[PDB]
């Protein structure tokens, strides 16, 4: 700022690859906190 | 029909203990290989 | 993804609604016979939706509702089709319980036959009840009430076309054979209505499950269960 | 096929009466005993014991 | 370029396959290029996703791979790709562009697919106006970008 | 087709026997089988 | 001692043969109710 | 006479319409070999070690091979 | 292909969800009835 | 009220039908009882070998080659109502009703087919989600159930997952395959492809006997064969420049080396 | 979810000419209705050959203000990509 | 307001599970047959996007049945029988003659339909004309379209009629007709 | 509506302690 989600935390290898070779600094610093 | 006709025939003939199987060459089919068909050759 | 979201935050919500619901009831019970930690307020037996989902309806419409903001009745005249609270076929159940009594009342005092007035009165009390109890189709009595009516203007169709009236006996035989009138037409304009309206409530009362639409179950407890019912439980599950 | 399969996959309850229930367990036991005490004179041996 | 008899009769399959996919039941020209790129986009996608690694497929569900692919992630990938068809176009002598993708099999890159000519450096010749050519149309892309 | 003969067809491995000498005396009735409906072509794919 | 994997000393004739039998017993018309196959070995990577 | 034999005709044509089992899916209930709806299979006497031989040539016998 | 789905963790919840949902019917609209029966003075 | 008897005529022709079928059942089911000559030889087998073999048996291991056997008969020898039960209970299954999943040795017996394995496609949500799985398992599903299937061209087609290292011993490609022969209630043939990573003397012999697995499946069609872990017996057949430098084997015509690295170069760089 | 709208257009437009009687190079993308000849009761025959021709169902809202080509090509095709979901 | 703790602006109403299955993706809302096997739409789409044809297959087929549909009752246990002849007592032959009349019928039918619909949308484009006494002759599209796909009760047309009649206001339109739930008696039906 | 919904909560509130 639907409905209230929470996350998995478990960062697999496929994972950091999609977030470190397609995403901004921005969303790997919210990962990082 | 045909592979059990040959898997009985085989079997009835090893148990009582040539792979030359020909097709006929028609030349009417569109199958048919004409005497050049072939190309770079 | 954006669409595996969709599917979970779905999941999610309609859980936490069965759980709340199935709450309501336990504790229903247990504060009916005495078991109850007296912090216990009967009145939250009254809340249906469930706290963490009108939580977040209420957040997310205000989001909504501030960001996009950045006879006859000449005012408004399809007042009917607004949801009001009761069965659209709730008026012409009483209509038609007036029409029965009345009717019933009238002929067997005009004629002196017993009958006519026993069977209209006995229909228009079921069907008053069952109109009583249509003003509320949230409820189960609210679904109950439709089931109620619809049996009651069955049977009259059927005493109708198959068995006729005591007092429509004629001198011939053809002459008095059990017809379609106007009571029975009546009876099944209303049955249609009903079912073309809303009659889909307790749909769990049905016939038990076979040991046939347990064979591709995937739970050996359940299908244990359902064989022994029904005098199988001595087969061998090779499963 | 598609119509086939969509209906098969709603009517299991039906598919296993109509063929394991309806003959074996309810029309024949029924045809069965009646049949039975329709012959076989009105004795006691006969009418209930043998049976 | 290249193939046999079987491998012509291979890709017909395929080709009616991919016609199949679009709501058609006869094969055009644009199914039988489909089949060539969906043969090769097959063909690579299959060697990267192999045990616990993975991360270019891109319509799975699971956490590594979104499901509608976001638009700005789509925008990307037709910069690149407009890239590197335009400047395989403007280089004298470069082959011939057949189709231009985006997208394909939901990979996350682009494709263009290329067909050259057989009879003018037979399948042993490289000069050096060729290589020169080639590595300006691969660096083409992420200067686009 | 311009031979004007029969054509026969079999495979390599064929001949490959889990028996000893089964495959000499399939060789021998292929040969002789042949023989008799000379002239004709016999083609052998897998023949490596 | 008898479930020993495949490759075995055998030809597909001995042990081939009683391993298909534990099997159908085990498996293809089974009545056994009741009935426990209690098994012992000390190195059960060897089981086929 | 014409009407009696035109029943049995018209039967006969409504089953000749049918012409196989395409269109029919298969069922559970209903396997195609009696064997195994009716739970049928070998026990320990009876079975000699000559038996199989005899059994090949009934098969032989039944599949058209005419060998024999 | 397959994605490898076992190593997973919205894929190991709605795997489970749909099939005890699969299992049998679980709506029971007709247990509420009690909540209509909380006040009777008798 | 001509019209309440069309009820009645279905269900008279469904139940006539049925018992058609199954005095076919009953007629054959008794006629292929053992005779006279089978049940006396059962009844004189079990007098001879359910009671005097043990018997024996017993005798023997408290006594313990025809000199033993004169031997131990000779000193044993020498120091040798249906329907009660109902009642007594008080004053003291047809498994293919509820059960129609079998495992059967087929056609040819003097294989391991299972009929109808009791799985469905709900046994499998994450089918539901996987966009590339729609088209042709829904393909093989609407041909199997039209009919069509038993006149199709055998296909061919290989399912690849991901390595498993799990904690369980659960496989999605099995499962998908039983399902997919539980929804359409036809019968599933399996057999795993190690069985057959065998050679000795050079001879595999393995892939003969998967010879006569296959054409053994040609003969019980319509049925789908799961095959597992091909990866055993489907590994790469077996250049290398280090014998030019240090063993200086050089048997090789100097335009041949041209031409493998004109071809080499080529192939690294352009294809 | 990807909708090639040239396909979309061109049949639009093919779609339009034929209906009308008007051949499709005055059939301009951004032409509007009431010059090529269309009156009220035949902006809706178009409508529903538009329906008829892509098997769709058109969202009525929206359908009230089209009034040039552009529009009822952007509709057709809003229309086509959201049929999964 | 009922609601002691949380109570949003807009009342809560509770919805329940679905009692049938939806239009398959194959269907419009209309009159006219459908399209044999392949839709239309499906050519302007991407191959990779056109998986939705086999998946909605699968969800109305197997795995999507709302546990109404599943009921049994004394009711089903006879549509077994009409439904096993249609299926299986009846040669595909015949069925597939059927089939070819049923179409051409329901094509026929659907062109009657569209005519009436015409002719309703002058006959209310006139009769606004009387209701606003002056000026007003247009129609509205969407009801138009919305009678075409049938989204309205005939309550809702009488009332529509009626507000046209006396005000003119061609541009007031009734809500939208709700599907009608499976009706459920008990183990009877 | 709901004329006698806060009679009918004191009433069972006060009466069935
Ligand atoms: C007050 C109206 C009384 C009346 O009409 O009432 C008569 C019937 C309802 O009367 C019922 O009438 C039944 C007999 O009806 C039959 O007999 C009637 C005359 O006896 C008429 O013929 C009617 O069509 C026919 O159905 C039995 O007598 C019931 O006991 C009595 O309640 O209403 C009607 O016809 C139904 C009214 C038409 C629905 C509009
Ligand atoms: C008048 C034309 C009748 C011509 C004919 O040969 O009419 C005879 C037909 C039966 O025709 C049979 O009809 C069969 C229909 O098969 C087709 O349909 C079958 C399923 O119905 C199978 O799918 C089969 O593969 C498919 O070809 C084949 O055409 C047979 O050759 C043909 O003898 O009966 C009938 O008219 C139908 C009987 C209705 C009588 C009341
Ligand atoms: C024609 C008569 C008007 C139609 C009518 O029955 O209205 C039917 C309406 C329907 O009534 C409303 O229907 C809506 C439909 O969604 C909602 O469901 C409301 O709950 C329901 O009250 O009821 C009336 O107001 C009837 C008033 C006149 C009663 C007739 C007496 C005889
Ligand atoms: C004639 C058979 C009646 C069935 C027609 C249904 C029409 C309908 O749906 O209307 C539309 C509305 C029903 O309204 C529906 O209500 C639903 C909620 O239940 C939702 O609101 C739906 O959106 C809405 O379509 O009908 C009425 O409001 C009631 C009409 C009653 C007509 C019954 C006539 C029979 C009475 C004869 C008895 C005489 C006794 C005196
Ligand atoms: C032995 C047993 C015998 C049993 C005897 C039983 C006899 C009793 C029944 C007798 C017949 C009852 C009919 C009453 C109909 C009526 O009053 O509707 C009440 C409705 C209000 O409806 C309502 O309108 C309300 C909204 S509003 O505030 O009124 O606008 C809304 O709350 C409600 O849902 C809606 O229905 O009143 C109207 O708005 C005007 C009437 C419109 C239709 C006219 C038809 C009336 C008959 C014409 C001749
Ligand atoms: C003795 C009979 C006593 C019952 C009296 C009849 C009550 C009145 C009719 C019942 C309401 C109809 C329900 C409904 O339409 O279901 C949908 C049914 C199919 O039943 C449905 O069929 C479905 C399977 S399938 O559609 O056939 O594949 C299945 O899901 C569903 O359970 C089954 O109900 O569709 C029909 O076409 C039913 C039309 C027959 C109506 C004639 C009634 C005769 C009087």
């Amino acid at each position: 700022q639907d409905i209230t989600i929470f996350g998995n935390d478990f960062l697999n290898l496929k994972t950091i690859n999609y977030l470190s070779l397609y995403n901004s600094k921005n969303k790997i610093l919210l990962q990082l906190m | 029909k045909f592979r059990r006709q040959e898997f009985i025939r085989y079997r009835r003939e090893m148990l009582h203990v040539t792979p030359a199987r020909e097709v006929r060459i028609d030349t009417g089919s569109p199958d048919f290989i004409k005497w050049d068909d072939i190309n770079g050759i | 993804g954006d669409r595996m979201s969709r599917r979970l935050e779905d999941i999610n919500k309609a859980e936490r609604q069965r759980v709340w619901d199935a709450m309501r009831v336990a504790a229903a019970h247990r504060y009916a016979s005495g078991q109850m930690p007296a912090w216990f307020d009967p009145e939250w037996l009254q809340q249906e939706e469930a706290p963490l989902n009108a939580m977040d309806r209420m957040r997310g419409e205000q989001r909504r509702i501030e960001e996009q903001q950045q006879w006859w009745r000449e005012d408004d005249p399809y007042w009917p089709l607004r949801d009001w609270g009761d069965h659209p076929m709730r008026w012409w159940t009483l209509a038609f319980a007036a029409i029965m009594a009345a009717g019933g009342l009238a002929t067997s005092v005009a004629t002196g036959y017993v009958e006519p007035v026993q069977a209209g009165l006995g229909a228009g009390a079921l069907l008053a009840l069952a109109g009583a109890a249509m003003s509320d189709a949230r409820c189960v009595p609210g679904a109950l009430g439709v089931k109620l009516a619809w049996a009651v203007c069955a049977l009259i169709v059927l005493k109708e076309v198959s068995v006729g009236w005591q007092h429509k006996r004629k001198r011939r035989l053809a002459a008095s054979a059990p017809r379609l009138e106007l009571t029975g037409l009546a009876a099944a304009a209303l049955c249609a209505g009903y079912m073309l309206t809303d009659m889909s409530g307790m749909g769990e009362v049905a016939l038990p499950p076979n040991p046939g639409a347990v064979f591709k179950s995937p739970d050996v407890a359940y299908r244990a269960s359902v064989w022994q019912k029904w005098g199988y439980g001595q087969v061998q599950m090779r499963v | 096929g598609e119509r086939i399969w969509a209906w098969r996959n709603r009517s299991e309850n039906e598919r296993w009466f109509w063929e394991v229930f309806a003959w074996d367990r309810l029309i024949f036991p029924i045809l069965v005993i009646v049949a039975w005490e329709y012959l076989v004179p009105n004795h006691l041996v006969w009418a209930v014991l043998a049976p | 370029a290249g193939f046999t008899g079987a491998d012509v009769m291979g890709l017909m399959a395929r080709a009616a396959r991919m016609a199949a996919r679009q709501g058609r039941h006869a094969i055009t020209e644009d199914d039988i290029y489909a089949a060539m790129e969906n043969k090769t986009m097959e063909a690579t996608l299959e060697a990267s996703t192999a045990g616990d690694g993975g991360g270019l497929v891109g319509g799975e569900g699971v956490e590594g791979s979104p499901d509608p692919i976001p638009p700005q992630l789509r925008r990307a990938v037709s910069v690149y790709e407009a890239g590197k068809a335009l400047l395989a176009y403007i280089t004298p002598d470069y082959e011939e562009i057949a189709r231009v993708s985006v997208c394909p099999l939901n990979v996350l890159t682009g494709f263009t697919l290329f067909v050259e000519d057989e009879d003018k450096n037979v399948n042993a010749i490289l000069t050096r106006s060729e290589l020169e050519g080639r590595m300006v149309v691969h660096l083409a892309g992420r200067c686009a970008e | 087709a311009e031979g004007g003969v029969r054509m026969f067809t079999c495979s390599g491995t064929d001949f490959y026997d889990v028996y000893s000498g089964v495959g000499a005396r399939r060789v021998r009735e292929t040969f002789d089988r042949l023989r008799n409906a000379a002239p004709a072509i016999l083609f052998i794919d897998e023949f490596d | 001692a008898m479930g020993a994997a495949r490759g075995a000393q055998a030809s597909g004739d001995e042990s081939a043969s009683i391993i298909n039998e534990l099997l159908v017993q085990m498996d293809g018309f089974e009545d056994n109710r009741g009935i426990v196959v209690l098994g012992a070995t000390n190195r059960p990577g060897a089981i086929d | 006479a014409a009407v009696a034999a035109g029943w049995h005709l018209a039967s006969f044509a409504l089953n000749l319409a049918f012409w196989g089992v395409e269109g029919m899916p298969p069922d559970r209930y209903w396997p195609t070999s009696p064997r195994i709806r009716l739970q049928i299979r070998p026990g320990r006497y009876g079975n000699m070690d000559g038996g199989q031989r005899v059994y090949m040539d009934y098969l032989a016998r039944s599949e058209g091979v005419p060998l024999n | 292909c397959l994605p490898n789905i076992h190593t997973s963790n919205i894929l190991n919840f709605t795997k489970n969800y749909e099939i005890f949902k699969s299992a049998k019917d679980t709506s029971n609209f007709g247990k509420k009835i009690i909540l209509n029966e909380m006040q009777n003075l008798t | 009220q001509k019209m309440v008897a069309f009820p009645i005529l279905l269900s008279l022709s469904h139940l006539l039908h049925r018992r058609i079928l199954y005095l076919f059942d009953t007629l054959f089911s008794t006629i292929t009882q053992p005779d006279t000559d089978l049940i006396a030889r059962q009844e004189k087998g079990t007098l001879f070998w359910d009671i005097w073999a043990d018997f024996l048996v017993t005798a023997a291991d408290y006594y313990n080659e025809q000199n033993s056997l004169i031997e131990n008969i000779s000193n044993d020898f020498d120091n040798l109502n249906k329907i009660k039960p109902y009642f007594e209970a008080y004053f003291s299954l047809n498994r293919w009703s509820v059960n129609q999943f079998i495992t059967y040795q087929s056609w040819h017996s003097h294989l391991f087919i299972d009929y109808h394995p009791p799985k469905t496609f709900s046994h499998i949500p994450a089918l539901k989600y996987n966009s590339i799985l729609q088209q042709p398992i829904g393909s093989l599903v609407c041909q199997i159930y039209s009919g069509l299937f038993n006149k199709q061209i055998s296909k061919n087609i290989l399912l690849v997952n991901p390595k498993t290292t799990s904690n369980n011993l659960v496989d999605y490609n099995v499962l998908l395959i039983q399902a997919l022969a539980g929804e359409t209630e036809m019968k599933i043939i399996t057999d795993n492809a190690q069985r057959y990573a065998l050679v000795n003397r050079g001879f595999a012999i393995g892939i003969k006997l998967l010879r006569e697995v296959f054409d053994a499946i040609a003969l019980n069609t319509p049925c789908i064969f799961l095959l597992e872990d091909i990866h055993a017996i489907g590994e790469r057949r077996p250049n290398g420049s280090f014998k030019e430098d240090f063993f200086g084997s050089q048997r090789d015509e100097v335009h041949e080396k041209n031409q493998v690295v004109y071809q080499l170069t080529r192939h690294a760089i352009t294809h | 979810a990807a909708v090639d709208k040239a396909k979309v257009l061109e049949d639009v437009r093919s779609i339009i000419s034929t209906q009308l009687g008007t051949e499709l190079e005055k059939v301009a993308p951004e032409a509007k209705f009431v010059d090529l000849g269309a009156d009220s009761l035949d902006t809706v025959e178009i409508m529903m050959a538009l329906e008829e021709k892509f098997e769709i169902a058109l969202e009525e809202e929206g359908a009230e203000k089209i009034a040039t080509v552009q529009d009822a090509a952007d509709m057709i095709a809003a229309q086509i990509a959201a049929k999964g979901n | 307001t009922s609601a002691p703790f949380i109570s949003p602006m807009t009342p809560y109403v509770p919805e329940e599970e679905p009692t049938r299955t939806p239009p398959s993706i194959k269907d419009t809302g209309t009159l006219r047959p459908a399209s044999e096997w392949y839709p239309q739409w499906m050519q302007y789409r991407r191959r990779e996007d056109n998986y939705v044809f086999w998946q909605d297959k699968f969800m109305r087929c197997s795995t999507d049945i709302p546990w109404a549909e599943k009921r049994w009752t004394l009711f089903s246990t006879v549509w077994y029988l009409v439904q096993q002849l249609r299926f299986v007592g009846t040669p595909p032959a015949l069925r597939y003659v059927a089939f070819l009349g049923w179409r051409a019928l329901m094509f026929q039918v659907y062109a009657a339909h569209k005519a009436l619909v015409l002719w309703q949308c002058k006959l209310d484009a006139g009769l606004a004309r009387i209701g606003s006494g002056g000026a007003t002759a247009t129609f509205s599209k969407t009801m138009a379209l919305r009678r075409l796909h049938w989204r309205n009760s005939p309550l809702a047309e009488a009332l529509y009629a009626l507000n046209l009649y006396k005000t003119g206001r061609v541009h007031l339109l009734p809500p939208v007709a709700k599907p009608i739930p499976r009706p459920t008696f008990f183990w009877l039906f | 509506f709901g004329t006698y919904y806060f009679l009918q909560k004191l009433l069972s509130k006060y009466l069935d302690v």
